[PDB]
This record gives C-alpha cells, structure tokens and sequence, in this order.
C-alpha cells in the first residue's frame, strides 16, 4: 500500500524472514581489522620484529 | 606628496568680500598665510562671488577634485580640510582591511608553487 | 551536554576549517628541553642556524631556484627509470620555467597551444595555413 | 654595511649571502607589515608630515633570496626606511545600529584614518656569534661550510610494514652543500 | 564511401579523407552542423542535421575496416595512418560536446550526459574514434611502423597525436617512442648529406615537442649550434615560449641573421614566415626596450602592412612617418593624466600624420567613446564594421585596430573555410584601409605593440586587445571603451577563458596598480566592468 | 546586481548538466593541480574519506581560498578492501529519501557495498565536502568531480604518475 520506495534494487520486495538468512554476521569480506591494529595486536600477541638475519 | 612632488596642484576657494558668512573671510586673513608658506607649490584661486559657494575645492595632479564644504564651518575647520585636501592623493578610496594593508603583493624569496615542497620528504 | 532544566537550542553547525589533529607524544611532550615539533625532511640539513647577539638566529638557506632545482632532479632521478609520463613532462616544464621566471604569466598556458593547433592540425588544398599568408 | 662576526671564515662566508633585494617583516600599529624595497602599505595614523623620511623601528624579521634572520621577538642591526607618501582616510565603514523595540537609529561612518608608507630602502648588518647547531642547543666553537652541520638519514627501515611508501627518489634523495 | 570502405585502396582513402576534410577548421568546432533550435524549455538546445550522423558512420566503418577486419593495412601504410590521424584531429572525436556546443560561452553536454529517464539516449556515450585511437596507440607502442616511417612522416604522426587528443598533448608513451625514434633518425642521418628542408622538419619536430609541452634539449641545443644554414619560422615560434634569458639572446641573434640572409635572397614567403615568428618571439621577449629597437629597425611593421591585402598605401605612408610617430610616442606609458596635465601646463605658460594609438594618447583621452576592433566580429558580414566606420565622422568616438587584429584579418580570409567569412574579411581589410588612410581610424603597429604589452607576454590579438583596453581604463579613464567582437568568441570573458590560474601575485585592484603588469587585470571582473562588449 | 537565471540547467534537459574537470570558470584552476594515489586497503573508510577530502577540496594548500575551487585529484584504489572498525558494516545505516510519500530508503554499508564500494567511497567523501561547503552547489559538487574512485587496483590515469599518497593517523 506504499505509495513510495519502489526501487528493488534498494528496497527490495521480500520479507524480513526471506532476508535475514542474507543478511550477514560472520562476514568474512570487507574485512573489519584496520592497518594500523596489526602491528598491535602483533604486540599484543607479544612476538618481537627479530632482524631479518635471526 | 609622491617622490617630492606634491600631488595637489591647486586649491579654489570661492568666497564673498562682503555681506556673508565671516568663516571663509576669517580664514583667508588668518589661517592662509601659514599655508601657503607651507605649501607654496599649491596654487591658491580665490574667487570672489555675490553668492559665494561655501566649498573649498582642490585639483589634483592626475586632473581630479576633491570638495568640502565650508557652509558654517569654522575657519579651523577650513583649515583642516584644506589640509586634508594637501595630504591626500585623490587616487584611490580602498578600506582599510587585512586584505588591502599591501597595496601590491609581492615575494622577495619567491611566492609558493603546488611543486615548490613538494618532492620534499620526512626523513630521520 | 545539559540537564533536563536547559532548554534545548540547536545550534548553527559550526562550519569553519579546523586544523587537522597532529600525532602525539607522552615523553618528548612533557621533555623540557625537546620542543614539540618533529621536523626533519630532506632539504633540512641546507637550513644552516647561526647565533646573533641580539639574540635572534640568522639562517642559511638554499634559494628558491635552488629548491626548484632540487626538486626537478628528484623528478628526473624517479621518471628516468620508467620513462617520462605525460603529467611528469608538463610539470618538469613548469618547473623550469618557474626557476626561469623574472615575472608573473597571468594568461593560460594552455591558450598559446589551442593558437598554434593550427602547426599540428594540417589542412589540405590552397587554404592551408602557412607563416606568412 | 655588512655582516659582521669574530669568525672571519663564517664572516666571508655569509657576507655573500646578503647582497640582494631583502623583505622584512616589521610590527607598526599593532599591526605586521611584510615589505620590500618598492612596497606600498597603509598603516594607521601617524603624526608624520607628508612627503617625511622615516623609519621603523621594531622588525620583527629580515630575509632575502638566500637568507632569512628572525627576532625574538625583535631584531637588531635592521634599517628599514620609507617615506610617508599620504595622510588620508581610507573607505568608510557604515555602521547602522538599530533595535525592532526602541524607535532609535544610529549611523556611524568609520573612515579608517590612515597614514600611506611607501619603503624605499632595507639593510641588515647583523652580528653574528658562531655557528649554532640544531639538533642540539650548543654552538660550535668551527665553523665547516663543506659539512652539514645537522646530516639527516631516511626513514625506512623495513620494521614498519604498513608503512606508506613514496617513490624510491624522493624516500631516499640526498641533498647538496648550499655554502660550496 | 562509409559502405565502400573495406573495398577501396590506400590512395582511394586518402583522396577521399583529404576531399572531405575541406569544410571544417582547426580552431572551429568539427562537426557542429547545428541547424535548428528548440526552446521549450526555455534554454535553447540546438539538434545538429543529418551530417553529423554521415561522419559518426563514416568513422565508424573506418574503424571496422582499419582495425577488425584489415589491422595490417595501417602498420604497412604510414601515409594512411598520418591521414587518419589527421583527419580525427580536424574533426573533434574526443571532443563531441562541440559537436552539440552552439556558443563557447555555454558549452553543451549532449555527448557526456545520459540520465535514466531518457534525455540524451541517443547522443550520449558514442565510441566514435575511441577503438581506433586504442588501435593506433598499441600499434606505436608495440617499431616496424617508425621503422618504415619518413621523418617527415613521424612529425606530421606525433602532430596528429597531439592534436587529437582534447588536451593538445600526445599520450606520454606514444610522445616518448616518437621522440626516440626521431632523435636517433635525426643522429643517424645528420651525419650523411643534410639539406634545408631536413632543418626545416627537425624544427618542426621541436614546435610539435613545444606544443605538446614537453622539451626536447638535445633538438634545442643541436639547433642553436648548427650555424650552417638560417633557422625558420618554427624554431622561432617554438623558442618563443620558453623562458630563458641566454636562449632568447642567442634566438635573437639567430632571427637577425635569418632576416637579413632572406632579404639577401629576396624570398618574400620566407621573410614573411621569419616576420610573423619574429613578431611572436619579439613579443615573448622580456627586454622590451631591445625588442622595440629591433623591430624598428628590421622594418616588421612596413613589411607586414605590405604582406597584408589593402594595407601597401598606409605601409609606405607608416614608413614615411615613423620619424614622427616614434618622436611623438612617450617613453613612459604610466601617469599618462599626469603627462598630459604636465603638458597643458606647458601649452598655457606663454601637416598631419598617420593616426596611432601611442602617438594620439592625448587625441583619445579627448574623444568620448573608443570602439576596440576584433577579427571575429566579420565572421560573416561587415554590417557592424560599416556601422562602426560610419559613426566614426562624428569626431566624439573613434576605432583602434591593432597589427595582431589586421593579421588574424588578413590569416583568416586567406585560410578560412568559409567563403562568406573569407569575403567579409577581405571586405573589412579594405574598409580599415580606407580608415587609416583618412586618418579618421588608429592603428597600433607591431613596435607600439612591444612598447605596450607587458615586458615578457605573448599576446595574440585578444591579448592584444585586452591589454590595450586595460591600458585605456587604467591610464584613460573618462575614455568609455566599447568592444567589437563576435558574440561566440570566448575573449568577451578574459577572465573565465584567458585566466593564467590562481597566482598570488595578482588581484582585483591589479588593475588600478601602475606598477603591476596590464595582464593582471584579466583575473578580475573589473576590466569587463569598465569595458563594455556592443 | 548579479543576477542568476531562473532558466538553469535541469537534469531533464537535453543540454545535461556539466563535469566541473572540463570546465572553464574565473573559480577553477587545473594549472597548479596534482595527482595523487591514494591506497585505501586496511584504512578505516571515514579517514580515507576525510584524508582524501583534504586534497580534494584543495585545503592541504598554503594558497587555498574558499572562493576558488582548485585542489589535487585523487585517485582512490583498492576500495573493495577498505575496512570497518567492528560491526559498523551492517550497523551503519545511511539514510536517502525521494518527495513520495513512502519514500523513505533505509539501507546498510553492506548493501551498498553490493551495490557498487566506490558508491560508499563517494557518499563519505560527500559528506566531508558537505561538512566544508554546502551553500554552494558549485562548491559542494566540484571537489567530488576532482576525486577520483576505483574498487580494484586497476585505474587508467598511469598517465598521469599519481604519487602515492602518504599520511599519518591521529594515533
């Protein structure tokens, strides 16, 4: 009975039982871990950047 | 005044020998003396009138005027704008802003360039 | 923030440039002797420091046609390896001319090519343009 | 002048170095003025007879195309001269006050009085004492214009993996001598 | 001949690319057959006639035969290769917006806007000359073609290139193979018999590295060097851009020589090539007073008006009154009120000749209204031209015309496409050379040109224009100056199309700055603000 | 006055609306303008957004002005591997809406992601050119003409020699 938001492209005309199996929780890709919290957790972990000769 | 040469070429003031505001009358005996003895170079064109004009007009070396006027003004205040008239140029009305301190921009060393810097890196 | 008894007043965004926010440090921070700022970039050795008795520091620094310099060496020394590009060649040719410069250009460099397009578009039969017409 | 130092080699070193257009930067109004030696500026009034040579007094920073001298706050040795082209007054400024209640308008015609300066000469004769090391407070007792007296390294040293990395040339260009 | 593409030869294709390249230009817009106009809307949009879609499928098939069916054709022909090229840069595939543009000033987007509802569907996002260009570049990089190659060949290629592509300048790679390639041809060959013509076409080679933006030193310093015959028009022009007080000297010695052997051997087109390039470099030069004393005294200004159509009779009248021309001019062309208050003042303390601009300051700053003349302005008929000639008697108002403005005249007739065009020009050239003649015009000759123009500008005629507009509102206020110019030319906004980029050292009041140069006024609305466009 | 017409370009007209790169106003310049590239693989999108924006709109220049709009392309790579700190790629919402009167779209960063990455990549770097400027729609739409977005590692501007861009974050 909508007079709006047609476009099923972003709307799509399916329930929320039918979308729930698509929606994701253990999404593997895009990936959540930032540049910036490798060397971090690298520490965290609590390895050392031994020389490349060691 | 620009390079020793002031930019005022002459001053025109119109006044009535009689029967009118005494101002203009009063500064011509009291005050003008001392300027032209300051300012000989400024050409002084008094224009008697029955009907005087109550202004003081002054040309400029580029061919401009500047007028003030003088309807109940005291001869100190004519003084002053005659003044006035001398030490300004008449050439340019700009504010007084942050943006129009220096007239002209200029760079002794060299203005900045998007590649001036720019192959410039952190180092250690 | 605003207890309950404030009056809600939603504000005019504020939107002025801020200055980006810089990387911090706990130990050279609060080090008396270390200033805050960090800065130490390949032309900073040529910023010679002396002393002066009224207590101000006289610098020595390359000039700005010696920076140029400079950095159209470092354009050339990093594009000869892999051929100059395009955008390499234009700004290699507005450095030099920058370095050449006694003045200030304030027309289009592109508007001396679109008039002499006529040198590289060719034209056929007697209306061909040529020096000299 | 000249510059001038104990050190005749730092002396003839840096005399070289001054010969050329100069700028200064110098405080007059509460206000700071860069100038060269044909710039115009407008400062505030002063009590100075038109067509007068003048001087400032406090600069706060003298430079040229291959040197640059600062003050804390000021300088010394710096004879920064103009001469006083006008006394005007500059555009004016309407302000117009007025309140929806009060059936009560104010006009106020601000024309910024000024005084038009126009710098003929700039000439720096400073003394120095020796030369002052960077990275380090001290100053050194001898002066070596074929040394850099603060070398500089790159950065990269691979322990950093996600680092941003630029072209080789520019993360790793050496630069020259500019007293040879 | 788009269906009988595929069947015809090298030199069939090249007759008929060189027949059908007739109707367009270089500077105009390729393609632009716009015939009628709609505006419902109420912004008009222009809808071009059937010839457009002609060229679309001609060019279409080109590239079918040239690349999916027949690809070696252009590897062993270099000469159709040279014509294709040419071809697409006279025609703007890149640039399909001007196929729809009716007026530089709201330039069109019928070629590179596509909305979902149905606008532009079916003019929006053509592949015309994309596939081919693709082709062609993959061919230059992968050379047997350059092998095969003339030099000529490869000029006449890498002008093609940068010509076609929109930006003017050749991709980098192609740039870079096709300079190799000439220079080692060039250090190959130099060593054998040379000719003129071979120096001509290295010249060429280092215009073509100029326009296309980049530098080719070795050309340069190998050119500056050889001394064994005069330099041409083309290295000229090419050096006259650059920016070096060593290199213009040495340039300038150069032209020296190179007039004075023309005028030895007497080949008027040689000497007229050398005067225009002169004309360009003079004008980039920074030393104006050199400048000024050279172009004097190598004749630029007699020649040229004598090379011009209907100019002989105001030539030798210029010639025999230069004495007094240059007499008359100022030495200094800032406080020109003050000069001219200085002389009154003179004048009050107790035959004619040609009428120019410098030497009639005080004639202009009397008259009221002075009209600067524009090439464009006959690009179809003298109406305006007349009109403008004819309020001239008044005595109130006058016309200047400027050596660049009689020379983009006198190009343009003789080059122009456009019968009607090429008509109405020769038609103005007459009536201004009737003007001058009576004196009721002014003229602005080449050497006022570098007396006026800033130290170290080129200026075409718009510069030109511009320059002596921003002159005339700063030096002659109460003059009002009106501007007489075709209404698609994009000079009518100096400061939306010639604007040097955001500099620092410029701003609105550059224009009533004596000491800053003429040009700076370009960046601000104030010049058009004092001039006016009728 | 200055006086801008009523008639305007719409988006319905066959005329079209512009590209500000192929432009000519007294406001852009592309003389001075660079090429920079700009890596997003392991950066938060809203600091690549912000960091791309920064050049974009041309305010990481000594000379900028608000008036003139000229800044330095950027050319952003790699989006597909840009990341999310935690849950935010589907606890992030972004919010349009058309004059219907259902109208309303509500939408994930998952989705859009789907849908198109550099689609995302532009709707941050939109609202950072919106933060700066959004009284001009000059101003707001230029900058985002000047950005360039790619998904892959794959772009065609290595005509250009887009230095890569470097950069530190707060931290």
């Amino acid at each position: 009975t909508r007079r709006g938001g047609k476009n099923l492209a972003w709307r799509p005309k399916m329930s929320e039982r039918t979308l729930e199996q698509f929606v994701p929780l253990h999404l593997a890709f895009p990936r959540r871990h930032p540049n910036s919290w490798q060397e971090r957790q690298f520490h965290l972990l609590g390895y050392v950047k031994w020389p490349k000769e060691i | 005044s620009r390079n020793g040469e002031l930019c005022l070429k002459k001053v025109i003031i119109s006044y009535c020998p009689s029967n009118g505001a005494p101002n203009t009358r009063q500064f011509l005996a009291t005050h003008l003396p001392h300027f032209h003895a300051k300012y000989p170079s400024v050409s002084i064109d008094l224009r008697p009138r029955l009907w005087p004009e109550m202004a003081i007009t002054g040309v400029y070396r580029d061919g401009s005027e500047r007028s003030y006027n003088t309807k109940n003004l005291s001869p100190m205040g004519i003084f002053l704008r005659l003044n006035n008239l001398v030490s300004t140029a008449n050439d340019y009305d700009q504010p007084f802003c942050a943006s129009h301190l220096h007239f002209q921009r200029r760079s002794v060393q060299g203005t900045w360039n998007p590649w001036l810097w720019n192959y410039e890196t952190e180092r250690r | 923030f605003g207890g309950f008894g404030m009056s809600v007043y939603t504000p005019k965004k504020d939107r002025r440039f801020r200055v980006q926010p810089l990387p911090s440090l706990h130990a050279n921070s609060l080090a008396d002797d270390t200033p805050l700022v960090t800065t130490t970039r390949t032309l900073s050795p040529n910023f010679r420091a002396f002393a002066l008795q009224d207590g101000g520091v006289f610098f020595t620094h390359p000039s700005h046609e010696q920076v140029m310099r400079v950095g159209q060496n470092i354009l050339a020394e990093e594009t000869k390896a892999t051929g100059m590009t395009s955008m390499d060649t234009y700004v290699n040719s507005r450095i030099q001319s920058i370095i050449a410069e006694n003045t200030v250009e304030n027309v289009a460099l592109s508007h001396w090519r679109r008039r002499h397009m006529w040198n590289l578009v060719r034209t056929h039969g007697k209306l061909q343009r040529h020096w000299g017409v | 002048n000249g510059l001038r130092c104990p050190d005749a080699l730092i002396t003839r070193t840096l005399n070289p170095l001054l010969n050329g257009p100069k700028f200064a930067v110098i405080y007059c109004g509460n206000h700071q003025y860069k100038v060269a030696v044909g710039d115009v500026i407008a400062v505030q009034r002063l009590r100075v007879e038109i067509g007068s040579h003048i001087a400032l007094k406090k600069v706060l920073m003298v430079g040229g195309p291959r040197f640059t001298a600062i003050g804390r706050p000021l300088l010394e040795g710096v004879r920064v001269t103009a001469q006083v082209e006008e006394q005007k007054r500059m555009r004016n400024v309407v302000s117009l006050f007025a309140t929806p209640g009060r059936r009560h308008v104010r006009w106020v015609d601000a024309p910024h009085a000024a005084t038009i300066i126009r710098i003929c000469e700039i000439f720096y004769s400073p003394n120095v004492v020796g030369e002052l090391d960077k990275y380090k407070g001290e100053l050194l007792e001898t002066f070596t214009p074929g040394q850099h007296t603060n070398p500089v390294y790159p950065v990269d040293d691979g322990y950093d993996v996600f680092r941003k990395k630029d072209k080789e040339a520019m993360e790793n260009a050496t630069t020259f001598l500019d007293l040879l | 001949m788009a269906s009988t593409v595929s069947f015809r030869s090298d030199e069939e294709l090249l007759r008929m690319f060189t027949a059908i390249s007739a109707p367009f230009s270089v500077d105009g817009r390729g393609l632009n057959f716009l015939t009628v106009k709609v505006s419902k809307f109420g912004r008009p949009y222009y809808v071009p006639n059937s010839l457009l879609p002609a060229y679309v499928n001609l060019v279409d098939a080109t590239t079918i035969a040239l690349v999916r069916e027949q690809p070696w054709r252009l590897s062993a022909s270099p000469a159709l290769f040279i014509q294709v090229l040419q071809f697409m840069a006279l025609i703007k595939v890149f640039e399909p917006n001007k196929w729809f543009t009716f007026s530089d000033h709201a330039p069109s987007n019928r070629a590179d806007y596509r909305h979902a509802i149905g606008v532009n569907h079916s003019t929006a996002f053509w592949g015309t000359g994309e596939e081919l260009y693709d082709f062609m570049v993959e061919l230059l990089r992968v050379p047997t073609m350059l092998d095969l190659c003339t030099r000529e060949q490869m000029v006449d290629l890498l002008s093609g290139f940068c010509g076609v592509m929109p930006c003017g300048k050749a991709v980098g790679d192609v740039f870079k193979t096709i300079t190799d390639a000439f220079l080692r041809r060039v250090r190959n060959d130099i060593s054998g018999p040379w000719s003129a013509h071979d120096w001509a076409i290295v010249e060429r080679m280092y215009l073509v590295t100029v326009l296309c933006d980049a530098g080719n030193n070795e050309i340069l310093q190998l050119l500056l060097s050889d001394t064994a015959s005069p330099r041409g028009p083309d290295f000229f022009a090419a050096v006259s851009r650059t920016k070096d007080t060593p290199t213009k000297k040495r340039a300038l010695c150069l032209l020296q020589e190179a007039i004075d052997n023309a005028s030895a051997k007497a080949d008027k087109v040689t000497l007229l090539g050398l005067l225009e390039s002169g004309s360009e470099f003079l004008l980039s030069l920074v030393d104006k007073g050199v400048a000024h004393t050279f172009a004097t005294q190598n004749l630029f200004d007699y020649r040229i008006l004598n090379s011009f159509l209907h100019c002989s009779l105001v030539a030798d009248r210029l010639r025999v009154e230069q004495s007094v021309i240059t007499s008359l001019i100022p030495s200094s062309l800032r406080d020109v009120q003050v000069q001219m208050l200085m002389s009154n003042e003179r004048n009050a303390l107790n035959k004619r000749p040609l009428m120019t601009m410098l030497s009639q300051l005080e004639y202009l700053n009397s008259i009221d209204s002075v009209f600067i003349l524009h090439s464009s302005l006959m690009a179809t008929s003298t109406d305006q031209l007349v009109s403008a000639v004819r309020r001239l008697p008044s005595g109130k108002d006058s016309l200047i015309v400027t050596m660049s403005c009689l020379r983009a005249l006198s190009v343009k007739s003789l080059t122009s496409p456009s019968m009607k065009e090429r008509i109405a020009c020769a038609r103005a050239l007459e009536i201004v050379s009737y003007e001058l003649e009576k004196g009721r015009a002014v003229l602005l000759p080449f050497s006022e040109e570098i007396l006026l123009h800033d130290a170290g500008a080129y200026c075409d005629e718009d510069l030109m224009l511009w320059t002596v507009a921003a002159f005339l509102a700063r030096e002659l206020p109460l003059v009002k100056v009106h501007t007489l110019m075709h209404s698609n030319c994009t000079a009518r906004t100096p400061y939306r199309f010639l604007k040097g980029g955001h500099n620092l050292l410029v701003s609105s009041r550059s224009l009533y700055d004596k000491g800053a140069p003429l040009l700076s006024s370009l960046h601000s609305k104030e010049l058009r603000l004092v001039t006016h466009n009728v | 006055a200055p006086f801008k017409s009523v008639l305007r370009r719409h988006k319905h007209h066959p005329e079209g609306l512009p590209l500000y790169n192929d432009m000519s106003k007294q406001w852009l310049c592309r003389e001075g303008e660079r090429w920079w590239l700009l890596d997003a693989r392991g950066e938060q999108l809203p600091r690549v957004a912000a960091v791309a924006a920064q050049y974009i709109t041309g305010q990481h220049r000594p000379d900028f002005t608000p008036g003139m709009i000229t800044g330095d392309h950027v050319v952003i790579v790699n989006i597909k591997d840009v990341v999310m700190v935690g849950d935010q790629w589907i606890r992030v919402p972004i919010t349009w809406q058309t004059a219907y009167p259902g109208g309303k779209y509500r939408i994930r960063l998952t989705d859009m992601y789907e849908r198109d990455p550099c689609m995302l990549m532009w709707w941050f770097l939109k609202d950072e050119v919106n933060r700066h400027f959004v009284r001009k729609l000059k101003t707001r739409i230029a900058p985002l003409e000047k950005a360039w977005l790619y998904e892959d590692s794959i772009h065609p501007h290595a005509d250009k020699n887009p230095r890569p861009l470097c950069w530190t974050d707060p931290e």
